[PDB]
């Protein structure tokens, strides 16, 4: 069981960016790409609902 | 702290393509070269 509604995407996204800060290597941008790719589904819901995407993801991330 | 600032971040990120293109034409790894551009510029203000 897991609570969806865009929560599963953002909660898996911020941890990947946190791991990249110490697991930099050559694949530092690879984790950042997957972190930004997971957040697109909340932004997709923002477009269909007609809300501001940046304000939505900024509030959820904060 | 505005949406105009978020566009300026992409303005700064997209402007780094010129040394990235130089790395690919020279065969050097772009991330290793661009990582040195970030490491030397906080002290070196110009001519680096």
């Amino acid at each position: 069981v897991v609570y969806g509604g865009g929560a599963a995407e953002v909660t898996m996204s911020l941890a990947v960016s946190e791991e990249a800060d110490k697991q930099r290597g050559i694949d530092q941008y690879a984790f950042r790409g997957f972190a930004q790719a997971l957040d697109t589904i909340p932004m997709t819901l923002a477009e269909n609902s007609g809300l501001d995407p940046i304000g939505t993801l900024s509030t959820l991330k904060s | 702290e505005g949406v105009q600032a978020f566009i300026w971040q992409e303005f700064a990120s997209a402007l780094e393509v010129i040394p990235t293109t130089l790395a690919e034409n020279a065969g050097l790894n772009s991330i290793k070269v661009v990582t040195e551009l970030r490491s030397k510029h906080e002290n070196g203000e110009l001519n680096d």
